[PDB]
Protein backbone atom coordinates (compact mmCIF):
# COMPACT_ATOMS: atom_id res chain seq x y z
CA UNK A 1 0.00 0.00 0.00
CA UNK A 2 2.05 2.73 -1.27
CA UNK A 3 0.49 5.31 0.98
CA UNK A 4 2.78 8.84 0.50
CA UNK A 5 5.03 9.45 4.09
CA UNK A 6 1.44 11.76 5.13
CA UNK A 7 0.10 8.30 6.56
CA UNK A 8 3.00 7.14 8.52
CA UNK A 9 3.55 10.49 9.77
CA UNK A 10 -0.10 11.05 10.48
CA UNK A 11 -0.51 7.79 12.91
CA UNK A 12 3.54 8.70 14.13
CA UNK A 13 2.50 12.28 15.93
CA UNK A 14 -1.18 13.83 16.61
CA UNK A 15 -3.51 15.26 13.96
CA UNK A 16 -3.81 18.87 15.82
CA UNK A 17 -5.89 21.13 13.58
CA UNK A 18 -4.23 19.64 9.97
CA UNK A 19 -6.70 20.55 7.38
CA UNK A 20 -8.70 17.67 5.73
CA UNK A 21 -6.57 17.43 2.78
CA UNK A 22 -3.67 16.35 4.73
CA UNK A 23 -5.48 12.83 5.43
CA UNK A 24 -3.88 10.28 3.82
CA UNK A 25 -6.44 9.21 0.38
CA UNK A 26 -7.98 12.64 0.16
CA UNK A 27 -6.14 15.07 -2.14
CA UNK A 28 -6.69 18.64 -2.64
CA UNK A 29 -9.84 18.09 -5.41
CA UNK A 30 -11.15 15.52 -2.40
CA UNK A 31 -10.21 17.98 0.54
CA UNK A 32 -12.02 20.79 -1.02
CA UNK A 33 -15.66 18.81 -1.35
CA UNK A 34 -15.29 17.56 2.63
CA UNK A 35 -14.57 21.06 2.87
CA UNK A 36 -17.88 22.11 0.92
CA UNK A 37 -19.69 19.55 2.89
CA UNK A 38 -18.35 21.20 6.09
CA UNK A 39 -15.58 19.18 7.11
CA UNK A 40 -13.12 22.35 6.70
CA UNK A 41 -10.83 20.11 9.84
CA UNK A 42 -9.48 16.64 9.38
CA UNK A 43 -10.90 15.70 13.08
CA UNK A 44 -13.86 16.27 11.33
CA UNK A 45 -13.61 13.93 8.73
CA UNK A 46 -12.10 11.09 11.11
CA UNK A 47 -15.29 11.59 13.31
CA UNK A 48 -17.67 10.49 10.34
CA UNK A 49 -15.46 7.61 11.01
CA UNK A 50 -16.21 7.11 14.57
CA UNK A 51 -19.77 7.76 13.69
CA UNK A 52 -19.89 4.88 11.54
CA UNK A 53 -18.50 2.11 13.64
CA UNK A 54 -15.33 1.94 11.17
CA UNK A 55 -18.14 0.20 9.31
CA UNK A 56 -15.72 -0.20 5.52
CA UNK A 57 -18.64 -0.46 3.25
CA UNK A 58 -20.46 2.69 5.24
CA UNK A 59 -17.31 4.50 5.05
CA UNK A 60 -16.55 3.87 1.55
CA UNK A 61 -19.99 4.58 0.19
CA UNK A 62 -20.25 7.45 2.58
CA UNK A 63 -16.93 8.87 1.25
CA UNK A 64 -17.68 7.55 -2.35
CA UNK A 65 -21.24 8.83 -2.63
CA UNK A 66 -19.79 12.30 -0.66
CA UNK A 67 -16.93 13.77 -3.01
CA UNK A 68 -16.65 10.62 -5.65
CA UNK A 69 -13.24 9.18 -4.31
CA UNK A 70 -12.19 6.19 -5.99
CA UNK A 71 -12.30 2.72 -4.27
CA UNK A 72 -8.38 3.31 -4.15
CA UNK A 73 -7.95 6.45 -2.47
CA UNK A 74 -11.02 4.98 0.06
CA UNK A 75 -8.84 2.16 1.13
CA UNK A 76 -5.80 4.81 2.25
CA UNK A 77 -8.16 6.58 4.14
CA UNK A 78 -9.58 4.01 6.10
CA UNK A 79 -6.30 2.46 7.22
CA UNK A 80 -5.12 6.06 7.66
CA UNK A 81 -7.98 6.81 9.84
CA UNK A 82 -8.30 3.36 10.89
CA UNK A 83 -4.44 3.17 12.03
CA UNK A 84 -4.41 6.57 13.21
CA UNK A 85 -7.35 5.27 15.56
CA UNK A 86 -5.33 1.99 16.79
CA UNK A 87 -2.07 4.49 18.22
CA UNK A 88 -4.33 6.73 19.44
CA UNK A 89 -7.92 5.20 20.01
CA UNK B 1 -39.64 13.47 1.44
CA UNK B 2 -40.05 16.06 3.49
CA UNK B 3 -40.71 19.87 2.13
CA UNK B 4 -36.94 20.82 3.18
CA UNK B 5 -36.27 16.98 2.61
CA UNK B 6 -36.15 17.58 -1.01
CA UNK B 7 -33.30 20.42 -0.64
CA UNK B 8 -29.50 18.90 -1.80
CA UNK B 9 -26.91 20.00 0.67
CA UNK B 10 -25.42 22.41 -1.15
CA UNK B 11 -29.06 24.47 -1.01
CA UNK B 12 -29.47 23.64 2.28
CA UNK B 13 -26.46 25.02 3.52
CA UNK B 14 -27.06 28.22 1.64
CA UNK B 15 -30.62 28.67 2.96
CA UNK B 16 -29.00 28.38 6.85
CA UNK B 17 -26.60 31.16 5.61
CA UNK B 18 -29.22 33.46 4.52
CA UNK B 19 -30.75 33.10 8.27
CA UNK B 20 -27.46 33.19 9.72
CA UNK B 21 -27.65 30.00 11.39
CA UNK B 22 -24.45 28.40 12.65
CA UNK B 23 -24.66 24.63 11.68
CA UNK B 24 -21.84 21.46 11.23
CA UNK B 25 -21.47 18.92 8.65
CA UNK B 26 -24.79 18.55 6.95
CA UNK B 27 -25.49 14.20 6.53
CA UNK B 28 -28.21 12.40 6.43
CA UNK B 29 -27.47 11.55 10.46
CA UNK B 30 -28.15 15.12 11.35
CA UNK B 31 -29.64 16.42 7.84
CA UNK B 32 -33.03 15.91 10.01
CA UNK B 33 -31.93 17.98 12.73
CA UNK B 34 -30.85 20.94 10.08
CA UNK B 35 -34.24 20.48 8.29
CA UNK B 36 -36.23 21.08 12.12
CA UNK B 37 -34.38 24.01 12.76
CA UNK B 38 -35.00 25.69 9.40
CA UNK B 39 -38.56 25.21 9.56
CA UNK B 40 -38.49 26.79 13.29
CA UNK B 41 -36.76 30.44 11.91
CA UNK B 42 -39.26 30.12 9.02
CA UNK B 43 -41.49 29.71 10.70
CA UNK B 44 -41.31 32.69 12.54
CA UNK B 45 -41.23 34.90 9.45
CA UNK B 46 -44.59 33.46 8.43
CA UNK B 47 -46.21 34.60 11.42
CA UNK C 1 -16.96 20.85 38.36
CA UNK C 2 -17.51 17.70 41.10
CA UNK C 3 -17.40 15.48 38.23
CA UNK C 4 -17.18 11.92 38.95
CA UNK C 5 -13.88 9.75 38.85
CA UNK C 6 -14.88 8.73 35.58
CA UNK C 7 -14.18 12.46 34.03
CA UNK C 8 -10.43 12.15 35.28
CA UNK C 9 -10.03 8.48 34.79
CA UNK C 10 -11.54 8.89 31.31
CA UNK C 11 -9.19 11.28 30.06
CA UNK C 12 -6.45 9.66 32.21
CA UNK C 13 -6.22 6.36 30.02
CA UNK C 14 -7.27 5.82 26.41
CA UNK C 15 -11.04 5.08 26.00
CA UNK C 16 -10.59 1.50 24.40
CA UNK C 17 -14.19 0.28 23.28
CA UNK C 18 -16.21 1.70 27.02
CA UNK C 19 -19.42 1.49 26.95
CA UNK C 20 -21.44 4.85 25.98
CA UNK C 21 -22.72 5.29 29.84
CA UNK C 22 -19.20 5.19 30.17
CA UNK C 23 -19.01 8.81 29.47
CA UNK C 24 -18.71 11.31 31.79
CA UNK C 25 -22.03 13.31 32.30
CA UNK C 26 -23.94 10.19 30.48
CA UNK C 27 -25.65 8.18 33.00
CA UNK C 28 -27.22 4.61 32.75
CA UNK C 29 -30.65 5.86 31.07
CA UNK C 30 -29.03 8.83 29.19
CA UNK C 31 -26.77 5.86 27.65
CA UNK C 32 -29.69 3.69 26.97
CA UNK C 33 -31.45 6.29 24.69
CA UNK C 34 -27.89 7.24 22.95
CA UNK C 35 -27.49 3.01 22.29
CA UNK C 36 -31.28 2.90 20.91
CA UNK C 37 -30.05 5.79 18.80
CA UNK C 38 -26.89 3.68 17.43
CA UNK C 39 -24.30 4.91 19.65
CA UNK C 40 -23.72 1.70 21.27
CA UNK C 41 -19.82 2.61 22.33
CA UNK C 42 -18.46 5.83 23.75
CA UNK C 43 -16.24 6.31 20.68
CA UNK C 44 -19.17 6.68 18.57
CA UNK C 45 -20.41 9.59 20.64
CA UNK C 46 -16.81 11.18 20.92
CA UNK C 47 -17.14 11.37 16.83
CA UNK C 48 -20.07 13.23 16.83
CA UNK C 49 -18.30 16.00 19.11
CA UNK C 50 -15.91 15.50 16.33
CA UNK C 51 -18.30 16.24 13.80
CA UNK C 52 -19.44 19.27 15.58
CA UNK C 53 -16.26 21.34 15.17
CA UNK C 54 -17.01 21.33 19.33
CA UNK C 55 -19.63 23.56 19.15
CA UNK C 56 -21.11 23.61 22.67
CA UNK C 57 -24.81 24.95 21.59
CA UNK C 58 -24.99 22.36 19.09
CA UNK C 59 -23.86 19.44 20.97
CA UNK C 60 -25.94 20.50 24.02
CA UNK C 61 -28.65 21.13 21.78
CA UNK C 62 -27.82 17.54 20.27
CA UNK C 63 -27.81 15.70 23.51
CA UNK C 64 -30.68 17.09 24.93
CA UNK C 65 -32.56 16.76 21.76
CA UNK C 66 -30.89 13.30 21.57
CA UNK C 67 -31.56 12.25 24.74
CA UNK C 68 -33.29 14.99 27.33
CA UNK C 69 -30.06 15.50 28.77
CA UNK C 70 -30.19 18.56 31.25
CA UNK C 71 -28.33 21.49 30.87
CA UNK C 72 -25.81 20.23 33.51
CA UNK C 73 -25.09 17.02 32.23
CA UNK C 74 -24.17 18.15 28.71
CA UNK C 75 -21.98 20.64 30.42
CA UNK C 76 -20.02 17.31 31.73
CA UNK C 77 -19.78 16.04 28.12
CA UNK C 78 -18.57 18.73 26.81
CA UNK C 79 -15.74 19.08 28.84
CA UNK C 80 -15.33 15.70 29.68
CA UNK C 81 -14.87 15.02 25.77
CA UNK C 82 -13.39 18.07 25.06
CA UNK C 83 -10.15 17.31 27.21
CA UNK C 84 -10.02 14.00 26.19
CA UNK C 85 -8.81 15.54 22.57
CA UNK C 86 -6.82 18.02 24.38
CA UNK C 87 -4.80 14.84 25.31
CA UNK C 88 -5.81 12.88 22.82
CA UNK C 89 -6.63 14.88 20.00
Amino acid sequence: MTTSQKHRDFVAEPMGEKPVGSLAGIGEVLGKKLEERGFDKAYVVLGQFLVLKKDEDLFREWLKDTCGANAKQSRDCFGCLREWCDAFL
Amino acid sequence: HDNYADLSDTELTTLLRRYNIPHGPVVGSTRRLYEKKIFEYETQRRR
